[PDB]
């Protein structure tokens, strides 16, 4: 197959994504959830991992790591320490709201995925980490977990399979850095959200020193549907090494901002013109698009026309798919002010542990405020490029790269605009 | 917002604070959630519960938490100062938070913030004289397709306009509570021009299951 | 640790007194500020014995190799868990 897009309503995993149907257990079992879970838990952890590997599923957190191999890293005999699945629902990245809708409207899919993933690697329990500000969503998730506990689907003798599995929900306290896996592991343990170093990987030492697998909500909530419908069905969508469907959040200067499920290799223009209702002012009014939320570099109007929305088609376009969150800025956007706001956001939500991010993100914030005011000479554009190169690749976690990338994208695609703004300020001031 | 504490007469270690017995039961459930040998892992929810009891965190809830959980109080101070959701200063009854990140600044959240500021007669980080409102500026709140938006305590108010949010503040000043949702024609996250997808009914159980399962 | 590479020969410290006029430190030792650098211990011993100086030799102290691991900060049942990071 070469042409992609227009996923049929029968092939969408997340029915009741918009909240139009019942989200409780009666509404969940009327749509396909909790079906033949005893057979899934009885067929074997190796069988579940093989079904995940054959599906070609990559991590929907933003890294794109193949989930089959990552979940197969935990398939080792236990040395007496317990093993844990941790589902991460922090979702502090700007532009991203898919996991909030998944928690609010489909909690039973999430907890069925938790049970299947726990069986897949022999986990003892599940610690669903949710954002501190998602109070009503966490309460709905707790209500659904109570409903599943009272019906015997999870807990002691889970689904009549003899498997022992608990689900726990913890709440954050408003820190975007806690979305990182090792930082989340440190935050669960009663410490600050300062990320650890790798090695050790979480499969060797994770929460409480136990083996732990951190997984996104979107890469967990599809595992029961992958195990039920089949791995090849999930691999029949998208290009090679980009198999499956994806939730896309279109926001910004668009007619209808919305969250929509779609095929993986849909063109960005087709996605905007079909589900968002079009760019505000038409497609000719488009200036820039951030493809995957604030961590990924932007692309201008000319590049954005013929680019598919998957991992490889954006990696070859020197950007990333990220959280698959499309932010659209039309020609009325002061793009320098938007990128300066992004650098300020990364300045605020930095744990400050390792010094290149702790100093240089504030450094780029200061020079970007000066760039927005236009109070500079053209040499510090290249100096800022050198600084962003000095941060990218010399930090503990990947927030340094996520703060360096928008600066580099803005420089590379819009240095004439910076130069004319700065020379206009220099002419009007002196 | 300073990260060092001076012993004011209103905020001292001798300030009375203690947990109600039902909050003690909830604290013991929180502790029972975690494995033995790692009772320090319950610093976050017990501190959040203490804030929800008191409204803010003086330096008497932190040492009470440190005494209850058997941890050094410096670790509780670190946890309280790291996270932005812990109020070490007494905020008003309604904690208004306006998100001004780029997906919300593109949809003109500055108009909403200006309308709130010139409605309440205060600025960002300031409280009303009668201690009823507190307006601060936050980062992204996970509802970017519902931009612009504000959060009041645990309630998300989304798809707001200056007139609508002025009416929301007026409803809160009268003692009423508004409905925490999007205020336009959309319900949760669908397009305002109707459903582009998922217009078919869900197929129900047993559909498309592979052979041999 | 670049200053702990070469052996040094020094001398004992004799009397230093204060100057009556200006309070400076006067001394009568000609060998007060004289040190010598040797590559090995044996060369220093040979140089000291050649000039007829009675010498005291104290052995080189080198730090033993420790056992440092990053994963010990997050142990599951050991006392080496860090309180904070
Ligand atoms: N979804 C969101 O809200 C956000 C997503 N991101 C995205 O996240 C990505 C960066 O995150 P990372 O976790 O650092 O990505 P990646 O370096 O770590 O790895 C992803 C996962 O694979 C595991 N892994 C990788 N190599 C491994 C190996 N050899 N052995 C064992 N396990 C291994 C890691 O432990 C991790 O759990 C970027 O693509 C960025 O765009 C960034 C910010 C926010
Ligand atoms: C600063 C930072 C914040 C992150 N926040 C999230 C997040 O909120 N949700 C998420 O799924 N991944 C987030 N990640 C990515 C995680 O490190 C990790 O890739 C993800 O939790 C698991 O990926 P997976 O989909 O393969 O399981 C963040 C990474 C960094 C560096
Ligand atoms: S890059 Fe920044 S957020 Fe990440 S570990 Fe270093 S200081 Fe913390
Ligand atoms: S940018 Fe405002 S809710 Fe995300």
């Amino acid at each position: 197959k070469t042409s992609f897009g227009s996923l049929k309503d029968e092939d969408r995993i997340f029915t009741n994504l918009y909240g139009r149907h019942d989200w409780r257990l009666k509404g969940a079992q009327s749509r396909g959830d909790w079906y033949k879970t005893k057979e899934i838990l009885l067929k074997g952890p190796d069988w579940i991992l093989g079904e995940v590997k054959t599906s070609g599923l990559r991590g929907r957190g933003g890294a794109g790591f193949p989930t089959g191999l990552k979940w197969s890293f935990m398939n080792k005999p236990s040395d007496g320490r317990p093993k844990y699945l941790v589902v991460n629902a922090d979702e502090g990245e700007p532009g991203t709201c898919k996991d909030r809708e998944i928690i609010r409207h489909d909690p039973h899919k999430l907890v069925e995925g938790c049970l299947v993933g726990g069986r897949a690697m022999g986990a003892r329990a599940a610690y669903i980490y949710i954002r501190g500000e998602f109070y009503n969503e966490a309460s709905n998730l707790q209500v659904a977990i109570r409903e599943a506990y009272e019906a015997g689907l999870i807990g002691k003798n889970a689904c009549g399979s003899g498997y022992d599995f608990d689900v726990f929900v913890v709440r954050g306290a408003g820190a975007y850095i806690c979305g990182e896996e090792t930082a989340l592991i440190e935050s669960i343990e009663g410490k600050q959200g300062k990320p650890r170093l790798k090695p050790p990987f979480p499969a060797d030492v994770g929460v409480f020193g136990c083996p732990t697998t951190v997984a996104n909500v979107e890469t967990v909530a599809v595992s029961p549907t992958i195990c039920r419908r089949g791995g090849a069905w999930f691999a029949s969508f998208g290009r090679e090494r980009n198999s499956g469907t994806k939730l896309f959040n279109i926001s910004g200067h668009v007619n209808n901002p919305c969250t929509v499920e779609e095929e993986m290799s849909v063109p960005l223009k087709e996605l905007i013109e079909k589900h968002a209702g079009g760019v505000t002012g038409g497609w000719d009014n488009l200036l820039a698009v951030i493809p995957g939320g604030s961590s990924t570099p932007l692309i201008p109007k000319s590049v954005c026309e013929t680019v598919l929305m998957d991992f490889d088609a954006l990696i070859q376009a020197q950007t990333g798919l990220g959280t698959a969150a499309v932010i659209v800025m039309d020609r009325s956007t002061d793009i320098v002010k938007a990128i300066a706001r992004l650098i300020e956001f990364y300045k605020h939500e930095s744990c400050g542990q390792c010094t290149p991010c702790r100093e240089g993100v504030d450094w780029m914030n200061k020079v970007m405020a000066r760039f927005v005011r236009g109070d500079a000479r053209p040499a510090e554009i290249d100096s800022l490029w050198e600084i962003s190169k000095q941060i990218e690749g010399h930090t503990i976690c990947a927030l340094g790269d996520g703060a360096a990338w928008p600066v580099q994208g803005l420089i590379r695609h819009f240095r004439p605009e910076l130069e004319e703004r700065m020379q206009r300020f220099a002419q009007q001031h002196q | 917002a300073l990260f060092v504490h001076r012993d004011t007469p209103k905020n001292n270690p001798e300030t009375p604070f203690d947990f109600t017995p039902e909050n003690y039961k909830r604290i013991e459930a929180i502790v029972k959630n975690y494995p033995e040998g790692h009772k320090a892992a319950a610093v976050l929810p017990v501190l959040d519960l203490a804030q929800r009891q008191n409204g803010w965190l003086p330096i008497s809830a932190m040492n009470k938490v440190a005494e209850i959980l058997q941890v050094p109080p410096m670790r509780v101070y670190e946890v309280a100062t790291f996270y932005t959701m812990y109020n070490r200063k007494p905020v008003g009854k309604y904690h208004i938070q306006v998100c001004t990140t780029t997906p919300c600044m593109l949809r003109n959240s500055d108009s909403i913030l200006e309308a709130i500021q010139k409605k309440l007669g205060i600025k960002v980080g300031e409280t009303t004289p009668d201690k009823l409102f507190t307006l601060i500026e936050v980062e992204c709140l996970g509802a970017c397709v519902n931009a612009p938006m504000v959060q009041i305590n645990d309630n998300y108010y989304e798809d707001l306009t200056p007139k609508d949010i002025e009416e929301i503040i007026d409803e809160l000043k009268a003692g009423k509570i508004p409905k925490p949702g999007p205020r336009s024609g959309r319900f949760s996250c669908e397009p305002a021009g109707g459903l582009t997808s998922l217009t078919e009914p869900p197929k129900g159980p047993g559909f498309g299951v592979q052979a041999g399962l | 640790v670049n200053n702990t590479k070469k052996w040094k020969m020094e001398f004992d410290t004799r009397e230093r007194w204060e100057n009556p006029l200006m309070g400076w430190a006067s001394t009568a030792d000609p060998l007060s500020n004289l040190v010598l650098t040797f590559s090995t211990k044996e060369d220093a011993i040979a140089f000291a014995e050649k000039n007829g100086w009675s010498y005291d030799v104290e052995e080189r102290k080198v730090p033993k190799p420790k056992s440092k691991s990053y994963g010990a900060n997050f142990s599951w049942n050991k006392r080496t868990r860090v309180s904070t990071k």
